[PDB]
């Protein structure tokens, strides 16, 4: 019904409680296309019904907020996603990007590589994925959890995510992990979402929402995924752009959250349930350094 | 010394009938934006589109360095306006006009300092 002037669906709850098998993916209107705004790029509408939805959850927005994305170049040599991340995040948002190949992109600094290769002192606020191997969607092999940047991507939210910090991975009915569904037990809150552009694939965004470092409820990340493919299979999502056409209300609400230094001692109740409002972050307010491994070698005689 | 001239390679280019360079980034936004040149949001108004800067920056696209001395770039992460008619072509547009210094719109394209 009106889920066609939403930015997209989310996961009903109780699709998330059951205890489904792992089907293959069938979508009745797989291979439509929705009729985007002239001259509008597939991901900018996908990324900007993304930010759309996440503008309706409970997400930190700091003063020097820091974001990280994940997957950022297209096959055109440019950055679609960063630049509507750059225009939705309020100005002075410290954006860093990265992908396998070289871009052109507007964030603030860009790192070309295997994500492995990268690294930051600092923790982040805000994580985003594009991050998207194609010879996965191979249709006559079981479809196992993926290991790949997604091992990577689950180190670098327990690591890197501040306390109260949000998340959103894309994945697809091949592209996934376990142990992320898993994680996404130590939110305060997770869906997946699905953009209104794309329903016609089986991509959808894993939101993490309010991080809180510690399982708030235990995940069976095979089961999970299992469950949203037959929330998926079992429910059409009728391709739509309305969206994009109103973006009055586009831009994230800066909400000065406050930034606390914190030790794992003095995270109580009080603490976890104000990460869990997003009504706080907890990390170092220092300088932001990044680096991208690199590695020797000569091949001379 | 020896500099490749890029700027002038374009404007060769495309005065001999190339096909204006493409994908450059084009946002959504209200279109009830300033109007002004060069932003750090999109502020297309009714006649402009916006783009994101570095896909419409000749330099950030064909990596090569940018004339600035110390090869700063005016348009990589903010959002430029392009006048709806020229949206074909904004690299080319980019390079091609002037932002005044004082109002921020276009010269010729919504600079009205000089009535
Ligand atoms: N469907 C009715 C509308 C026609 C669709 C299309 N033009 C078509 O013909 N096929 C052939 C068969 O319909 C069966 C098959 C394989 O399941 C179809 N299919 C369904 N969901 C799919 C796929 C699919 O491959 N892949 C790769 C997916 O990711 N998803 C989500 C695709
Ligand atoms: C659909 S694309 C990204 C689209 C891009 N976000 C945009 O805004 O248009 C999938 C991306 O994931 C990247 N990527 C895939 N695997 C990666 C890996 N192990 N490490 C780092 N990046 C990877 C690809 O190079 C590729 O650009
Ligand atoms: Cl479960
Ligand atoms: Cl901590
Ligand atoms: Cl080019
Ligand atoms: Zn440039
Ligand atoms: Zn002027």
């Amino acid at each position: 019904s009106s889920q066609a002037w939403q930015p997209g669906v989310a996961m009903p709850n109780l699709y998330k409680m059951q205890r489904m098998l792992l089907e293959k993916c069938d979508l009745q209107n797989y291979g439509d296309s929705a009729t985007l705004p002239k001259g509008i790029m597939m991901n900018v509408a996908k990324y900007t019904q993304l930010c759309q939805y996440l503008n309706t959850l409970t997400l930190a927005v700091p003063y020097n907020m820091r974001v990280i994305h994940f997957g950022a170049g297209s096959d055109k040599g440019v950055a679609p996603g960063t630049a509507v991340l750059r225009q939705w995040l309020p100005t002075g948002t410290l954006l860093v990007d990265s992908d396998l190949n070289d871009f052109v992109s507007d964030a603030d600094s860009t790192l070309i590589g295997d994500c492995a290769t990268v690294h930051t002192a600092n923790k982040w606020d805000l994580i985003i994925s594009d991050m998207y191997d194609p010879k996965t969607k191979n249709v006559t092999k079981e479809n196992d959890s993926k290991e790949g940047f997604f091992t990577y991507i689950c180190g670098f939210i327990q690591q890197k995510l501040a306390l109260g910090g949000s998340v959103a991975i894309k994945i697809t009915e091949h592209s996934w992990n376990a142990d992320l569904y898993k994680l996404m037990g130590h939110f305060a809150w997770w869906t997946a979402f699905v953009t209104n552009v794309n329903a016609s694939s089986s991509e959808a965004f894993l939101i993490g929402c309010n991080y809180l470092g510690k399982p708030r409820e235990q995940i069976d990340g095979y089961v999970m995924h299992a469950n949203y493919i037959f929330w998926r299979n079992t429910n059409p999502i009728q391709l739509s752009s309305y969206s994009l056409f109103d973006m009055s209300k586009f831009p994230l609400k800066l909400r000065g959250t406050a930034v606390m230094s914190l030790k794992e001692g003095q995270i109580n109740d009080m603490i976890l349930s104000l990460l869990s409002k997003g009504r706080l972050i907890i990390r170092e307010n220092n300088r932001v350094v990044i680096s991208s491994d690199v590695l020797v070698n000569n091949e001379n005689l | 010394a020896f500099a490749v001239d890029a700027a002038k390679a374009y404007k060769d280019y495309l005065a001999s009938g190339g096909q204006p360079i493409t994908n450059c980034v084009k946002m959504l936004c209200t279109h009830t934006g300033t109007g002004q040149a060069i932003t750090v949001t999109p502020e297309a108004n009714m006649d402009q589109e916006s783009f994101g800067g570095a896909s419409c920056c000749l330099y950030c696209r064909c990596h090569i360095d940018h004339p600035n001395p110390k090869g700063f770039c005016d348009l990589k992460g903010k959002y430029v306006q392009i006048p709806t008619t020229c949206a074909n072509d904004p690299v080319g547009f980019t390079l091609k006009n002037t932002v005044c210094t004082v109002c921020g719109m276009w010269k010729g394209y919504g600079c009205s300092c000089d009535q």
